[PDB]
RNA sequence: GAUGUCGGCUCGUCGCAUCCUGGGGCUGAAGAAGGUCCCAAGGGUUGGGCUGUUCGCCCAUUAAAGCGGCACGCGAGCUGG
RNA sequence: GCGAAUGCCGGCAUGAGUAACGAUAAAGAGGGUGAGAAUCCCUCUCGCCGUAAGCCCAAGGGUUCCUACGCAAUGGUCGUCAGCGUAGGGUUAGGCGGGACCUAAGGUGAAGCCGAAAGGCGUAGCCGAAGGGCAGCCGGUUAAUAUUCCGGCCCUUCCCGCAGGUGCGAUGGGGGGACGCUCUAGGCUAGGGGGACCGGAGCCAUGGACGAGCCCGGCCAGAAGCGCAGGGUGGGAGGUAGGCAAAUCCGCCUCCCAACAAGCUCUGCGUGGUGGGGAAGCCCGCAACCCCCCGAAGCCAGGGAGCCAAGAAAAGCCUCUAAGCACAACCUGCGGGAACCCGUACCGCAAACCGACACAGGUGGGCGGGUGCAAGAGCACUCAGGCGCGCGGGAGAACCCUCGCCAAGGAACUCUGCAAGUUGGCCCCGUAACUUCGGGAGAAGGGGUGCUCCCUGGGGUGAUGAGCCCCGGGGAGCCGCAGUGAACAGGCUCUGGCGACUGUUUACCAAAAACACAGCUCUCUGCGAACUCGUAAGAGGAGGUAUAGGGAGCGACGCUUGCCCGGUGCCGGAAGGUCAAGGGGAGGGGUGCAAGCCCCGAACCGAAGCCCCGGUGAACGGCGGCCGUAACUAUAACGGUCCUAAGGUAGCGAAAUUCCUUGUCGGGUAAGUUCCGACCUGCACGAAAAGCGUAACGACCGGAGCGCUGUCUCGGCGAGGGACCCGGUGAAAUUGAACUGGCCGUGAAGAUGCGGCCUACCCGUGGCAGGACGAAAAGACCCCGUGGAGCUUUACUGCAGCCUGG
RNA sequence: GUGAGACCCAGUGGAGGCCCGAACCGGUGGGGGAUGCAAACCCCUCGGAUGAGCUGGGGCUAGGAGUGAAAAGCUAACCGA
RNA sequence: UCGUGGAGCCAUGGGGGAAUCUGGGCGGACCACCGCCUAAGGCUAAGUACUCCGGGUGACCGAUAGCGCACCAGUACCGU
RNA sequence: CGCGGGGUGGAGCAGCCUGGUAGCUCGUCGGGCUCAUAACCCGAAGGUCGUCGGUUCAAAUCCGGCCCCCGCAACCA
RNA sequence: CCGAGGGUAGGGCCCGUGACUGGGGCGAAGUCGUAACAAGGUAGCUGUACCGGAAGGUGCGGCUGGA
RNA sequence: GUGGGAGAGGGUGGUGGAAUUCCCGGAGUAGCGGUGAAAUGCGCAGAUACCGGGAGGAACGCCGAUGGCGAAGGCAGCCA
C-alpha cells in the first residue's frame, strides 16, 4: 500500500538543500556540526 | 418571494432561494476595474484563527464605493443592479455624467434608468448620499459612516436601515440596526434608503452542503470533544456540559459581556 | 520472567450415593398397580420451543429421559453468544 | 581471576534433509548449442491477457540500453541465459519540453514597522507552473537516437542592405488576454463497418463447390488558390466635468443612416502542385489505392440555452498620446546573413519507481480494434501486440484450501439462516397500507424471450427512386428438458428499536443509535467589532458591518416544551459595609550642645473585588413524606399534618431506562427468559444533556412469515491446489544436559527424574493433540513503589490573561 | 377554466448532496492468510459513484503545538503529547 | 555569605530630583563623633585559561584493547 | 452481612448534642349561635416517651442490649 | 378455441370475537363541594382559548333569553 | 339615459391632539399604592406628587342620537 517514501526531486532540494539549511540558523548549525565531524555529504546529495 | 422547489429529494422540499429579477439585466461584472482577483483563506501566518471556513465556490470581488463624496454633485444614472457573491445586499452599476462608472449597496427601490447623486445640495431621495445633518429627521438611510472622511460601515447587510432619531449638536441620534441608539457626527455621509434585498433573511439553507457552498465547513459542538479539546467535552456517555456554558478557549458564553469598558467609544452609545 | 476464565460443539472415560432394564425381602402385597429398603452399572439414558446461559420451564415422545468426578474433563481440538 | 546478569561481540550447533521455493494462465515435442541443458536458441502444437497481462507520456530510477566475450557470486532449482561480471559502443533539435517571456498560491524582500540577541511582519521589485504566451508535418534510415540525422513539403525570430510607406515614440492610459456548472444545434474529423467495385500471388482438401467462390489489401502528408462549415464584429458626425485628464484611445451623454444581414476579419474541414507508404503469396519480392454506411466525449469555440453557489493573474497582442525625436524612428516588401544553454539511452501499473526481496500490495495522463448481449469503457470470445508468472517429476491416503453434485426432510442447525442457495437482463400485464403527495414501487404476483418464411408502418442518407443503416407492427411454421440455452445478472414480505435524510469517523480489531448536517433557541459583538494567533509589529475576522461575525446547546418536519431565582453562574444597581497602594499627618521614639537628620504612626479621604439589593432556566441546576376518609367489601374524588426554593405538567412507561422479573393479562408457537399489544408500586421516563410522534432513507440492532437450500438429521461421491514419494535448493521459534514409559503414593500442596509395584527388544515413517504446569510476551487484572504520565475541580501554590486605584 | 384568476390537462423541457451500475473512491459480512505474497494481503460479498465527489502538480500550519464532519484520531510502519 | 532579615554596600526598570570642596560617596538600619575615598568619560602589558597544531616522555592500550576509525571511516550501511 | 436515622396524648410533627421545665396543629369531650348540620365562639380532658439495665440525687433527654420503620452502601475480578 | 372447477397472488365490502381502554343509559335513602333557578349572593348564556377534584374559573368577542 | 342627494359601505397612502408607559433633566421629602378592612408590592440606592425635553404603541373624547351605512360579519379623529 501507498508507502511512506515518495521521492520528489525538488522537494528534496528545497527542504534539505544546501541553501535551505544555510537561512535558517538552526540550519547553518547543521551544516557546521556536520562539516565539523567529517561528512562527506554535508547536504542530501541530488543531482538535477 | 423566494423560489421553493417541490420534494423531488429530500433536503430540496425544504431548500429555497432568491428572486433574481431584481438582479437581472445584468450577470456579468463590469471588469472596468471593477473585480479584483480575492485571495481565499481561513487563517492568518500560518495558524486557522476563526474555525470552521473553507473550500467554498470561487468567488471574485467587486469593488464598491463606501464613500460617495468623492463625487460631490457628479450626478449618474443607475447602469444596472448586478449580483455580488461576497455580500447579502445586491449591488448597482452606475453610471456617472462623468463618464466614470462606479458600484453602489444598491437600496430597496432604486431602479435601473433613475438618476443618483451624492452632495449636501442632493435631493432627499433613494439612492442619493449626503452628510446626515442635512438628512430630514426621521427619514430611512443606509450605508451611514460612523467618523467623517473614514467611509461608509453601517447599515450594509441585506434589508438593514438607520433612521435618524434626530439632531442635537454637531451630531445627530442615529437608531442602529441592532436597536443602539449612537450619536454620530453630522459630517458622516449616509445614503437614503433601507439597504434592500429583505427577502434574505428568509432562504432555507436546505442541504448539509450549500452550506459548504458558501465556504462554511462543519461546525463541531464542544461536548462531542475530550476534556482536552473543549471545556465540555468527556464524561462517559452523554452529558450536560458540566456547568457553565463556555467556549473552547473557557469564557463563559452565555450572557457574559464583552466589550471593553473604558472605550472612549462610549459617550456616543445609549442602546 | 503468565496454570487462557463461562457456555456450547467434538471425543470420551470413570464413580455409585441406580433414572431405566436384571435378581430380591417387607408392604397398610387380592389381582393389575404401586410404596419402601437390598443386590447389581453389562448396556441404555430421545427430538423440539425460550435463554449466552449452566439450570430451569414448557411441547411431543420414552423402558428411562439418573446424579456426579476427571484443572466447574476437553480453546498448541473448534467456537466466541 | 567469570558459569549464569532474557548480559555484550563472534563462532558453531538444534529443530532438519523438515516447512518453503511467492498467485492453480499450462504445457508437449523435434531440432540446434555446449564440458554440462526440463530451465539458452529455433520450429511446430497447446494454453492465458486483450480498457490488458498491448501501446505512448509524466514522476522517480540513473546506464539497467546495444554488441562481444564470459558463470564464482547474484537468480529461491538449473543455467551455456539475464536486468549479473569485463570491455567497447550508444542519447545529435531555431520549430518537442524547459531557460535568455508572463503571472497564481506562496516565497523572498529596497523602503517601512516590531522584537534581549537569534529574529518577526512587510511596500515596490524579484522568485515561483502540468496555468498564459510561442514557429513542424509526412516518410526514410541505426545493433542501439530521432518531430533531434536524412528526404519532400511549411514556418519563426533577430541583423544588414534596399525600394516603398506613416507622427514615429513608454516600464504610462485604454482595450484585450478572460475564464463557472449542467444541458445542448449544425456541420466536421478521428475511429470503425460493409461493397455486386478495384488490385493481387495463389487454394479446390474430406462428401459437395471453378463458385457474383476462398484468401489478401484497398491509405498518409501537402503551401497558395478553391470551395463547405462556423467564431468574432453595427457604421457616422459632434461635444465631455472621468480614465490621479499628458491624448485625436477609452468612458460618458447627443444625432443622419443601418440592422432573425451585409461586408470585413479569424479558425476549422475538405480539396489541392507534389512527395510518401504500399499484404497475402514458394524460391526469401506481385500493385490498386474507389464507392456507400455508422460516427465521437475531439474540431469549428470566445457556438447556443438554463441555473445559482456567480466562476484567477500578468506578459505577449491591438490602440493612445509623454517626454523626446522628426538625419531619428516605427510599418510592409525583397534578397543576403545570424539563430545560444539544459534534456533527449533504457524502465515506467513495474523484476529497472515506493514497499529490506526478481514482494499476489501502492503509483497521475492519453490510445485502447472486432463480434454478440437493450446500452456500455460491462461480460464472453478474439486482432495487433504480449505472455505461460525462474524448481521439477510421480503418486492419487487421512487432513486442509478453493470448487461441482446429492435420496427423503427443508432451519430440525445455531447466540444468529453465519454461510451457501433462491431470485436475477430486457419487454408487457399488474400492483396494498401509509405519505411530507415526491414517494412507498423493481412493492408484491405473473406472462413473454430462440430460429424459419410471408405481409406491413415510419425515419436518416440519397435524389423523392436503389443500395446502406435506425426504429418498429401483424400471420403462420420448426426443434430441443431448457431460447437473456454460455458469461455479466435483486430473493420477497410483515411488525418493532435508533438516527430524519446524502454524508464523516477510530490509517492497522469498533462505520454505529457516534460526528456532521439543514433548522430552533440562547448569548456576545456599533467596527481600530467581539473572538483567535502573536512579546510586539502585524494578521485572520473582513476590503465583511447586526438580514453580519464569534461562542453554546438542541438537531429535518409535526404537536409541544410545564413549576422552582433558595444555592451557583451571568446581567443590573452613581446608596451603604469592607478594601491595597497612595494622600493625611493627631501622637510617639533614635540620636545630636543644638539648629537638625532619622524612624515609626491615629482621625480622616482612597478602586476593582467580595458583601448587600434585584433580575435571570433553550443559564448550572432542582422538581417530597406520613395518617385518615364513600351505607359489603375493595378503593379513595375528599380531609389532616410535616417539610420545601418548588415538590415532575403534557406525553411515554417492566423501556438502548424495570432490581424484585421469565412482573401480570392478551397475541403469535405443539411449546416463546426474546418479540408485539395491554396494565402501571416508573428499584431509578419526562420536555432543546429536549418529550412524544413521523412518510422516506439505513452494509445499523430485534421478532415473525413465504421462497430456498448440505445450516442440519447425516453424511456420501467427485475435481483442482497442497499434504505423501523421488531429483535440485533449503529456513524458524525453542533448546541446562538427557540414557525423556504406566499406576498408586510421596514431595513446596498437579512427577519420565523420590518410593513401591506394573508393563517395556533397538530405530524410524505417516497421522492426532491429553501431558512436558508446552512456545511466545520480566501478568493487562490485583496489590505494592512516599514510581510515571493524561484528565477534573468550590484541593494547595503559581503564571497567562482580564478588572482596578496611584 | 373564469368577470378576470386560481387551477387542470396534454406536449416540450431536462432539475436533483435522485435511482441502477463500470472506471474511480471505499471497506459491510464471511472465508483464506497468521515464521504471510503482504509489519493489514487475497477471494466472494457489499457502500458511494454530478457530489459535503475523486485526483495530479505547486504551496502553508508541528510538539502542550498543529490539524481534527470529534476517534484523544492524524502529524513518516507503536502518539493521552 | 546575606532566602526580608537590624540589611548596609554595588548594580538599576519606574517616580521625584541637587550641589562643584562650607562639594560628594563609604566604614552593615539610623544619628553623632572619628577616619577612608573622590562617582556619574576612556586605555593599559605581564603573571592566568585552553590545545585544532609541532615535539618529548609514560610501573598507558596492544586489534572484543586503544580514538568510532592502526586497514581508502565519519566511510559502508540505516533514516525523509 | 456492612454504615446512619428515627419510634413522644388519637393522627402528623417539636422537645433530646447545652439532663431538673413535655410545645404545635388536627381530632376527641362539655357548653353556645342555628329550625338544624357544618363553619364560628367559650371551656376542658388525654402522653409505659418502643423498649431491657446502667450511671446520676434526678433520665424523653446520657451509655449500653435487644424489637422495630426507613433509607446507603455493596466495587476489581 | 371456449370451459365447471381446482390452484397461486394481491385488493375490496360486511359480520363475529379480542387482553385492555373510552365515554353513555339505568338503579329508594353512600362521598366532596354548591355551578345554575330570586343582584343564586361575581347577572346568565354563548363560539373560541388556557386552566382546575368536581361542579367550574378566567381571557377575548358576541346575545338579552339580565339591569 | 340625463340631472342631482345623503351615508362611520369598502381598499390605499398621509396626518392631528388628549391620555398611559418608559428614558433624560429639574425641583422636592417620607411615604406612595391598594381594599370591605388589608397584605403582597413600590420608596431615604430619593418613590408618590409637579415642571421641562424625548421615544413608542394602541385607541379616537365632545359632536354622538332613541341617528346613518352595509347582504351579512361589521363600520366612528382629519385629509386625499
Ligand atoms: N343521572 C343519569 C346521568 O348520569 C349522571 O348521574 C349519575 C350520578 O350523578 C348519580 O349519583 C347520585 C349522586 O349524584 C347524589 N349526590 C347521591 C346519590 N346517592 C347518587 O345516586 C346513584 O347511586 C345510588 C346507589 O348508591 C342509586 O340507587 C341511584 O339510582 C344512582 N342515581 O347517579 C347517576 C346515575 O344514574 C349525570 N349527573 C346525569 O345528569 C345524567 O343524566
Ligand atoms: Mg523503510
Ligand atoms: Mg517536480
Ligand atoms: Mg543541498
Ligand atoms: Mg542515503
Ligand atoms: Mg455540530
Ligand atoms: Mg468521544
Ligand atoms: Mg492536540
Ligand atoms: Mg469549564
Ligand atoms: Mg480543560
Ligand atoms: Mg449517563
Ligand atoms: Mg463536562
Ligand atoms: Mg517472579
Ligand atoms: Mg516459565
Ligand atoms: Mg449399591
Ligand atoms: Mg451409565
Ligand atoms: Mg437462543
Ligand atoms: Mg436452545
Ligand atoms: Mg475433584
Ligand atoms: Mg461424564
Ligand atoms: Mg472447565
Ligand atoms: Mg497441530
Ligand atoms: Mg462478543
Ligand atoms: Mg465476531
Ligand atoms: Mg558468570
Ligand atoms: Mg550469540
Ligand atoms: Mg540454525
Ligand atoms: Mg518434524
Ligand atoms: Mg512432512
Ligand atoms: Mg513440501
Ligand atoms: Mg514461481
Ligand atoms: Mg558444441
Ligand atoms: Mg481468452
Ligand atoms: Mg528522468
Ligand atoms: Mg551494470
Ligand atoms: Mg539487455
Ligand atoms: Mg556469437
Ligand atoms: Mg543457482
Ligand atoms: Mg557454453
Ligand atoms: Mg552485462
Ligand atoms: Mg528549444
Ligand atoms: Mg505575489
Ligand atoms: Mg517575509
Ligand atoms: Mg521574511
Ligand atoms: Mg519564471
Ligand atoms: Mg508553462
Ligand atoms: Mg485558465
Ligand atoms: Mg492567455
Ligand atoms: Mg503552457
Ligand atoms: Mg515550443
Ligand atoms: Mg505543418
Ligand atoms: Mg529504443
Ligand atoms: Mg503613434
Ligand atoms: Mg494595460
Ligand atoms: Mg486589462
Ligand atoms: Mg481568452
Ligand atoms: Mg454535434
Ligand atoms: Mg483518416
Ligand atoms: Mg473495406
Ligand atoms: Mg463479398
Ligand atoms: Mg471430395
Ligand atoms: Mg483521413
Ligand atoms: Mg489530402
Ligand atoms: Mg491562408
Ligand atoms: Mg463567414
Ligand atoms: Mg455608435
Ligand atoms: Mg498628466
Ligand atoms: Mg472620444
Ligand atoms: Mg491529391
Ligand atoms: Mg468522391
Ligand atoms: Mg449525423
Ligand atoms: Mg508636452
Ligand atoms: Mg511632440
Ligand atoms: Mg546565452
Ligand atoms: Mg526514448
Ligand atoms: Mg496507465
Ligand atoms: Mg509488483
Ligand atoms: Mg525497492
Ligand atoms: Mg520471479
Ligand atoms: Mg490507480
Ligand atoms: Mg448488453
Ligand atoms: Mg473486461
Ligand atoms: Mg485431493
Ligand atoms: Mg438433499
Ligand atoms: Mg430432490
Ligand atoms: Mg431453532
Ligand atoms: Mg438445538
Ligand atoms: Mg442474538
Ligand atoms: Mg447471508
Ligand atoms: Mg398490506
Ligand atoms: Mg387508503
Ligand atoms: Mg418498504
Ligand atoms: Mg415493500
Ligand atoms: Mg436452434
Ligand atoms: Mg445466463
Ligand atoms: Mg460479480
Ligand atoms: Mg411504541
Ligand atoms: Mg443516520
Ligand atoms: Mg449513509
Ligand atoms: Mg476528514
Ligand atoms: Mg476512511
Ligand atoms: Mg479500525
Ligand atoms: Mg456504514
Ligand atoms: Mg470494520
Ligand atoms: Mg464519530
Ligand atoms: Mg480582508
Ligand atoms: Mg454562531
Ligand atoms: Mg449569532
Ligand atoms: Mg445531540
Ligand atoms: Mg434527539
Ligand atoms: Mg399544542
Ligand atoms: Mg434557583
Ligand atoms: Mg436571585
Ligand atoms: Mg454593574
Ligand atoms: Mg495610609
Ligand atoms: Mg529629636
Ligand atoms: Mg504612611
Ligand atoms: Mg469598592
Ligand atoms: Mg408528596
Ligand atoms: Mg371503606
Ligand atoms: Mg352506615
Ligand atoms: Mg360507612
Ligand atoms: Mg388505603
Ligand atoms: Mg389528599
Ligand atoms: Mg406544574
Ligand atoms: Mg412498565
Ligand atoms: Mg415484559
Ligand atoms: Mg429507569
Ligand atoms: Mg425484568
Ligand atoms: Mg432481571
Ligand atoms: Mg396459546
Ligand atoms: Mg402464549
Ligand atoms: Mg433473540
Ligand atoms: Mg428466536
Ligand atoms: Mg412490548
Ligand atoms: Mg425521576
Ligand atoms: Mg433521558
Ligand atoms: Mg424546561
Ligand atoms: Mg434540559
Ligand atoms: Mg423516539
Ligand atoms: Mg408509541
Ligand atoms: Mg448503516
Ligand atoms: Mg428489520
Ligand atoms: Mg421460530
Ligand atoms: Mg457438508
Ligand atoms: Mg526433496
Ligand atoms: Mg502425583
Ligand atoms: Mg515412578
Ligand atoms: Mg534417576
Ligand atoms: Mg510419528
Ligand atoms: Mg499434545
Ligand atoms: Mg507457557
Ligand atoms: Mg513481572
Ligand atoms: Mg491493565
Ligand atoms: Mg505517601
Ligand atoms: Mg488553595
Ligand atoms: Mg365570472
Ligand atoms: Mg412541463
Ligand atoms: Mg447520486
Ligand atoms: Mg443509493
Ligand atoms: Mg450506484
Ligand atoms: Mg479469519
Ligand atoms: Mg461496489
Ligand atoms: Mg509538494
Ligand atoms: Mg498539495
Ligand atoms: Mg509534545
Ligand atoms: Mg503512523
Ligand atoms: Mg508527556
Ligand atoms: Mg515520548
Ligand atoms: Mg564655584
Ligand atoms: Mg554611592
Ligand atoms: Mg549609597
Ligand atoms: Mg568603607
Ligand atoms: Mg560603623
Ligand atoms: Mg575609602
Ligand atoms: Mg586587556
Ligand atoms: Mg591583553
Ligand atoms: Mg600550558
Ligand atoms: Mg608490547
Ligand atoms: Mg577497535
Ligand atoms: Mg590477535
Ligand atoms: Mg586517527
Ligand atoms: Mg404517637
Ligand atoms: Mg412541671
Ligand atoms: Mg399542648
Ligand atoms: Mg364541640
Ligand atoms: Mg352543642
Ligand atoms: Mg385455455
Ligand atoms: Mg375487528
Ligand atoms: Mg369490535
Ligand atoms: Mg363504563
Ligand atoms: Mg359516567
Ligand atoms: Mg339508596
Ligand atoms: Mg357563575
Ligand atoms: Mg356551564
Ligand atoms: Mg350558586
Ligand atoms: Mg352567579
Ligand atoms: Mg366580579
Ligand atoms: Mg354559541
Ligand atoms: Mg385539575
Ligand atoms: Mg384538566
Ligand atoms: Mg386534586
Ligand atoms: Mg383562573
Ligand atoms: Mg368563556
Ligand atoms: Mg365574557
Ligand atoms: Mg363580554
Ligand atoms: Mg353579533
Ligand atoms: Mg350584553
Ligand atoms: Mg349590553
Ligand atoms: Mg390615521
Ligand atoms: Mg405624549
Ligand atoms: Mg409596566
Ligand atoms: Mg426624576
Ligand atoms: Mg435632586
Ligand atoms: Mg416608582
Ligand atoms: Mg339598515
Ligand atoms: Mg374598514
Amino acid at each position: 500500500m501507498k508507502r511512506t517514501w515518495q521521492p520528489n526531486r525538488r522537494k528534496r532540494a528545497k527542504t534539505h538543500g544546501f541553501r535551505a539549511r544555510m537561512r535558517t540558523p538552526g540550519g547553518r548549525k547543521v551544516l557546521k556540526r556536520r562539516r565539523q565531524k567529517g561528512r562527506w555529504r554535508l547536504t542530501p546529495a541530488v543531482r538535477k | 418571494a423566494v423560489k421553493k422547489f417541490k420534494p423531488y429529494t429530500p433536503s430540496r422540499r425544504f431548500m429555497t432561494v432568491a428572486d433574481f429579477s431584481e438582479i437581472t439585466k445584468t450577470e456579468p461584472e463590469k471588469s472596468l476595474v471593477k473585480p479584483l482577483k480575492k485571495t481565499g483563506g481561513r487563517n492568518n501566518q500560518g495558524r486557522i484563527t476563526v474555525r470552521f471556513r473553507g473550500g467554498g465556490h470561487k468567488r471574485l470581488y467587486r469593488i464598491i464605493d463606501f464613500k460617495r463624496w468623492d463625487k460631490v454633485g457628479i450626478p449618474a444614472k443607475v447602469a444596472a443592479i448586478e449580483y455580488d457573491p461576497n455580500r447579502s445586499a445586491r449591488i448597482a452599476l452606475l453610471h456617472y455624467v462623468d463618464g466614470e462608472k462606479r458600484y453602489i449597496i444598491a437600496p430597496d427601490g432604486l431602479q435601473v434608468g433613475q438618476q443618483v447623486v451624492a452632495g449636501p445640495d442632493a435631493p432627499i431621495q433613494v439612492g442619493n448620499a449626503l452628510p446626515l445633518r442635512f438628512i430630514p429627521v426621521g427619514t430611512v438611510v443606509h450605508a451611514v459612516e460612523l467618523e467623517p472622511k473614514k467611509g461608509a460601515k453601517l447599515a450594509r447587510a441585506a434589508g438593514t436601515s438607520a433612521q435618524i432619531q434626530g439632531r442635537e449638536g454637531d451630531y445627530v441620534i442615529l437608531r442602529l440596526p441592532s436597536g443602539e441608539l449612537r450619536k454620530v457626527h453630522g459630517e458622516c455621509y449616509a445614503t437614503v434608503g433601507a439597504v434592500g434585498n429583505a427577502d434574505h433573511k428568509n432562504i432555507v439553507l436546505g442541504k448539509a452542503g450549500r452550506s459548504r457552498w458558501l465556504g462554511r465547513r462543519p461546525h463541531v459542538r464542544g461536548a462531542a470533544m475530550n476534556p482536552v479539546d473543549h471545556p465540555h467535552g468527556g464524561g462517559e456517555g452523554r452529558a450536560p456540559r458540566g456547568r457553565p456554558p463556555a467556549s473552547p478557549w473557557g469564557w463563559q458564553t452565555k450572557g457574559l459581556k464583552t466589550r471593553k469598558r473604558r472605550k472612549p467609544s462610549s459617550r456616543f452609545i445609549i442602546a
